[PDB]
């Protein structure tokens, strides 16, 4: 159904910033700061 | 030697409208001007009994003011238990068309009948222990009407027949026959003295008959069309009756005139049961247009409105000792009022 | 109690024209539906024409269509029968009977035997 | 027309019955119903509630 | 709550009786009921008689059981009463239908059949309750037709200029002059059908004689039509 | 496929701790003027000899590396042995740009996101005041009214899931799960909630395409069959609203569970334990739509063989069709036959948007159509006010 499509969408769109994210931290200094 | 005869029958109706004139120096609503008006009533549904099938044509109270008798027209007759809202007995019955149904004073017998033109008595309460078919009369030429009981031996039936009837129940067969109406006798009432009963019928008239003698002793002729409603004032002296001309009259029998009529602008439908209170000063109308009215028996203005009654009210009736009124419409709902 | 009176009757010559009158006492005129019966010796009631409170609707049946017209006159609580072009066929007692019920359309028993709301009739001879 | 007959004399005899029988005035029987009715009024629940604790369809 | 012996014993006594009356709603609620009307010359009786393939002098009514298609209905005739009908007609307000029979070959009496068809339709109780007509004894209609007398005019002027539908069906081998007076006659009937029935109930018209035997397949089909319309009514369908 | 921020992680972990392994034991070189060993979280720095140049592959954890497969880190030594620092600062020079990425957006989903929520809560008010209606009047207590109640029960559960299960995901993809460290136990990814949330959302939504079905079922039992009962027909058709939905969500949630669970099963990978909730869902909607035609050809059926008094009729009957389809949900009929890899460019927008928007605003107008404007609803509303306008 529509919901359980948008859902994946959404959901695998988020992770793929979260991880974006995630490696400008390591740029940033990783664990300090 | 017809037109002599038509020719004293008119002057007898006019020498009997004659005396009714000398006899009415006054109505009923000047003497009443003084006294205190009703204010408003309000009822409440305290109860429903929800567990017919088809509409309900007809409903009678019991003498204990605690069991009631109702009649749908799926074939079925149930005693209504009003306090605890609970079936005491579901007697199927041969006729599915039902039109009337009575109560013994007694509680021991119930009557029953309809367009099957036999009236039917069931014992309540036998040795063994289950309401069987007692009695069936089949004397009337038309559809039964209505019903009531006198005693356990003796019940007063009407038919559509233009014949009013009187049953022994042991012996099966017509004690005494009444043949005044003209057409389509619709309703009956007892006094309470049972000496006499009234009868209204179609042909816009109501007649007053002895249970022993067996004659029309009066006949009073005041309504416009059908007349489908009648019921005897408590105090024995008087009674109401409603025609489908959205009209209802208050006759009496020591006046042989109408005492005052209830009617108003609004009102265009017809009534199809009357009943009175304790007192009888509040008269129970049930209009076929939804809901039920309640009047006054002295100024013949408006004191209460009955709704929530899906459908054309079929049956109105209060309870001997005025503990509440029953009202049975043909959405298969009987609602208790107090 | 409920009178219907009619009037006009009598002899005619075939062809002929009448006036028959019904008037009505005991209850309110307008609000009846009225209509017409007819009875020929040895026959029964036959229904001739009917009309509506207000007179907007009016019928007749097929035998007597174009030839005779109903009115009405609630002023005076009348009910008029104009008969033209009269047939040796409608030698028969007419009767005005009302409706059982006020403010309906349809009402039954029009034509019965023993109906209650119906005039003693008149007798038309052609 | 003997049937006719009949209903006519019957119809004749009983409307000759029924006025050979003596009506009192308006009056007498509309205060004879005004006292019934006032006599009884405390007797009628519909008319004068009952209190909550003495109906037995409420409580 | 707490209840006494005698109140559980009520109670018990209640539910049994609400058992018994849950157990005849179904029976009650499948099957139809219908009203039989007609003259003394419809031949009802007739119908009655070859449909039942599938008491008092004094009985006031006569029910008749038959099963299409493993539906039962109930067909009520009424007898043994006075010829005034205003009231006891209300009674049949809930029925399925109303079969009205009227017998078309006999003139000078079909005003009285239309007359009363016409009140029956008018009738405020009756409003919703569908009509279904039967025509009956077509071939004594069609016989006096062939017999030449063409009295038909008389009684009705109108049909002095008619032409015949063009959604008339006639059978075959039948003379034009017959369908047209029987299309006629069915058209004098919807005429007065089709004035008050604002979607409510229908005039399902069948041509019937008295040796038919298809008649209880057409009220089987006519009660589905007016099951089907009520159900799609219900859900603003139609 | 989707990189997981928990397996990046991951993936980060292990080459740190094999970076520090391979700083422990790599031997220094004997030059003393040697630029030492660093560890600036992205790359294991080797020692270097002053004034040089050093040339390296990118590591493991980046997920961009089938776009670098071989090189693209860089650095440089200068001749006293120090690192090139930057202006202002201390960091050496950067060389992020020869590894990093070549560069659907959120203002697209953002405003699917935007319309659907309005249309979901537009729904659930007017389902929530359309039960409360149909419970307060008595007279409308029938079991065609029993099956509206249950299906407006049903979009209102689909909705509330709808409305959690976005709220779940934003606290799961959020400031939240800052833990990118080696704590597994995330703030609700790791929780069972997150996935029961999901299959709650699931059942909701198979539920009330059930429901659909069983709305579809009723109206074709009245039409074709007739002489039911009334009590077991009901049970059976609320069991098969309820109970069946229950025979392929929770098998689903329990392949889910022991095959790949994933970020709380929110995403649809193998294209195969999708089937398990999807082929339900598509078989109600092919029977619905069988039996909205069914009723199409019996109401032009109604319309043509009676009614003489009218022949253009194809107003009514295009009505009686736009009230039909949202009852049934025969407008998913015009998609959902184009699956999900047949629309991968410039379409599942339009799908998406259509379907979405069609759904979200299904509840209010069934709600409308079938309680709002409904002839017996308002029947009984006239009736009500004017039993309380008589006093
Ligand atoms: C991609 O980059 C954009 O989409 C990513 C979104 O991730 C998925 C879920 N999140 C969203 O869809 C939108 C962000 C969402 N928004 C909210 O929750 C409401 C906004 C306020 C949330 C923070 C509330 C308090 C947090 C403590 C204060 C920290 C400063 C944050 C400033 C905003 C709050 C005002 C200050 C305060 O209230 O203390 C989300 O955050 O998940």
């Amino acid at each position: 159904y529509a919901q359980g499509t948008f859902t994946s969408d959404y959901s695998i769109l988020l992770d793929k910033k979260a991880q974006a994210a995630f490696i400008e931290y390591l740029l940033e200094g990783g664990p300090s700061s | 030697e017809l037109d002599q005869l038509r020719q004293e029958a008119e002057q007898l109706k006019n020498q009997i409208r004659d005396a009714r004139k000398a006899c009415a120096d006054a109505t009923l609503s000047q003497i009443t001007n003084n006294i205190d008006p009703v204010g408003r009533i309000q009822m409440r549904t305290r109860r429903t009994l929800r567990g017919h099938l088809a509409k309900i044509y007809a409903m009678h109270w019991g003498t204990d003011s605690r069991l009631l008798v109702s009649a749908s027209q799926d074939g079925k007759l149930i005693i209504w238990d009003s306090y605890t809202t609970n079936k005491v007995h579901a007697i199927p019955l041969r006729s599915s068309w039902v039109m009337t149904c009575a109560y013994a004073p007694s509680g021991n017998y119930v009557a029953c009948g309809g367009l099957d033109n036999i009236c039917s008595i069931y014992n309540l309460k036998t040795r063994e222990g289950n309401v069987r078919v007692s009695r069936e009369l089949a004397g009337h030429t038309g559809y039964l009407s209505c019903c009531r009981f006198l005693d356990d031996n003796q019940i007063v039936t009407s038919s559509g027949d233009t014949t009013c009837a009187l049953w022994d129940i042991e012996t099966g067969q017509q004690t005494t026959t009444f043949t005044g109406h003209t057409g389509d006798v619709m309703s009956l009432s007892l006094a309470p003295d049972t000496r006499l009963f009234v009868s209204g019928a179609c042909d816009a008239s109501a007649k007053l008959w002895d249970v022993r003698e067996g004659m029309c002793r009066q006949t009073f002729t005041g309504h416009e069309s059908d007349i489908n409603a009648i019921c005897f004032f408590p105090n024995g002296n008087a009674f109401a009756t409603g025609s489908d001309d959205a009209t209802c009259r208050l006759f009496d029998l020591r006046a042989d005139q109408e005492l005052m009529t209830y009617s108003h602008d609004n009102i265009i439908c017809g009534i199809t049961s009357v009943s009175f209170s304790k007192s009888g000063r509040l008269l129970l109308a049930g209009y076929d247009d939804f809901n039920c009215n309640v009047w006054d028996a002295l100024k013949a203005d408006r004191a209460g409105v009955l709704a929530g009654h899906d459908n054309r009210v079929s049956c109105l009736g209060v309870t001997d000792d005025g503990m509440a009124v029953a009202t049975g419409s043909w959405d298969s709902f009987l609602k208790i009022w107090n | 109690q409920v009178q219907l009176q009619e009037s006009g009757g009598g002899l005619v010559q075939p062809g002929g024209s009448l006036r028959l009158s019904c008037a009505a006492s005991g209850f309110t005129f307008s609000n009846y539906k009225m209509n017409w019966v007819r009875q020929a010796p040895g026959k029964g009631l036959e229904w001739v024409s009917d009309i509506s409170q207000s007179g907007a609707s009016i019928s007749y049946t097929g035998s007597v269509k174009g030839r005779f017209t109903i009115s009405r006159d609630n002023a005076k609580n009348t009910l008029y029968l104009q008969m033209n072009s009269l047939k040796p066929e409608d030698t028969a007692v007419y009767y005005c009977a009302r409706c059982p019920a006020p403010f309906t359309r349809d009402c039954f028993d029009v034509t019965s035997t023993t109906y209650a709301y119906r005039g003693q009739g008149t007798q038309v001879t052609v | 027309n003997t049937a006719s007959i009949a209903q006519a004399r019957k119809l004749v005899e009983q409307l000759k019955m029924e006025a050979n029988i003596d009506r009192i005035k308006v009056s007498k029987a509309a205060a004879d119903l005004m006292a019934y009715c006032e006599a009884h009024a405390k007797e009628d629940p519909l008319l004068t509630p009952v209190p909550a604790s003495e109906n037995p369809f409420r409580e | 709550c707490t209840l006494s012996a005698e109140d559980k014993a009520a109670v018990e006594r209640s539910k049994m009786i609400e058992k018994q009356l849950q157990k005849d709603k179904q029976v009650y609620r499948a099957t139809h009921r219908l009203l039989l009307l007609g003259a003394d010359n419809s031949g009802k009786s007739t119908i009655v008689k070859q449909m039942r393939i599938y008491r008092v002098k004094t009985s006031g009514i006569f029910e008749t059981k038959f099963q299409v298609d493993k539906v039962n209905f109930h067909m009520f005739d009424v007898g043994a009463q006075r010829d005034e009908r205003r009231k006891w007609i209300q009674c049949f307000n809930d029925v399925t239908a109303i079969i009205f029979v009227v017998d078309s070959s006999d003139y000078n009496r079909l005003q009285e059949a239309l007359n009363d068809f016409k009140s029956i339709w008018n009738n405020r109780w009756l409003r919703t309750i569908s009509v279904i007509l039967f025509l009956n004894k077509q071939d004594l209609l069609a016989e006096k037709v062939l017999a030449g007398k063409s009295k038909i005019e008389d009684y009705f002027p109108e049909f002095a200029r008619y032409t015949t539908p063009e959604d008339a069906t006639p059978e075959p081998g039948e003379d034009p002059r017959v369908t047209r007076a029987k299309y006629f006659i069915r058209d004098e009937f919807l005429r007065i059908s089709t004035a008050s029935g604002d979607g409510r109930h229908y005039c399902y018209p069948h041509f019937t004689c008295s040796v038919d035997t298809e008649n209880a397949r057409r009220i089987f089909n006519d009660c589905r039509d007016i099951i089907q319309r009520m159900h799609l009514r219900q859900y603003e369908l139609l | 496929a989707t990189v997981s921020l928990w397996e990046t992680v991951q993936k980060w972990r292990e080459y740190r701790r094999q970076c520090q392994r391979s700083l422990t034991e790599d031997p220094p070189p004997a030059t003393d003027l040697f630029c030492n060993r660093t560890f600036d979280e992205y790359a294991c720095w080797p020692d270097g000899e002053p004034g040089s140049f050093v040339n390296v592959s990118c590591p493991w954890y980046l997920p961009w590396a089938s776009s670098v497969p071989q090189g693209h880190v860089y650095r440089f030594c200068t001749a006293e042995g120090l690192w090139l620092q930057k202006d202002n600062s201390s960091l050496p020079w950067r060389d992020l740009s020869e590894c990093e990425e070549s560069k659907s957006p959120e203002e697209q989903l953002l405003f699917l996101y935007i319309i659907y929520t309005v249309g979901y809560a537009l729904s659930f008010s007017a389902l929530v005041i359309a039960s409360a209606i149909l419970l307060g009047f008595r007279h409308l207590h029938c079991t065609r009214n029993y099956i509206h109640l249950n299906l407006f029960a049903s979009f209102i559960l689909r909705a509330l899931s709808v409305f959690i299960k976005d709220a779940a995901l934003k606290w799961m993809y959020s400031t939240a799960a800052q833990q990118h460290q080696w704590d597994g136990l995330l703030s609700y990814q790791d929780s069972l909630s997150c996935r029961l949330v999901f299959l709650l959302m699931q059942y909701c939504v198979a539920a009330n395409y059930y429901w659909l079905l069983v709305e579809g079922v009723y109206l074709y039992t009245l039409l074709a069959f007739s002489v039911l009962s009334e009590q077991w027909i009901f049970r059976l058709y609320v069991s098969i609203g309820w109970g069946v939905p229950l025979l392929f969500v929770v098998p689903w949630g329990i392949v889910k569970y022991l095959y790949e669970d994933e970020g709380c099963w929110t995403r649809n990978s193998n294209m195969n334990y999708w089937l398990i909730i999807r082929l339900p869902i598509l078989f109600a909607i092919g029977v619905n739509f069988l039996i909205f035609v069914r009723v199409i050809c019996i109401v032009v059926s109604k319309l043509k063989a009676n009614l003489m008094c009218k022949t253009d009729i194809k107003c009514r009957l295009a009505k009686s069709t736009l009230t039909l389809i949202p009852l049934l949900g025969t407008h998913e009929v015009i998609f959902a036959f184009v699956m999900d890899e047949h629309a991968r460019g410039t379409l599942r927008f339009i799908k998406l948007f259509t379907e979405l928007s069609f759904t979200s605003f299904q509840g209010l107008m069934v709600a409308i159509l079938y309680c709002f404007v409904n002839n017996e609803v308002q029947l009984e509303f006239r009736k009500s006010w004017e039993r309380w306008r008589l006093e």
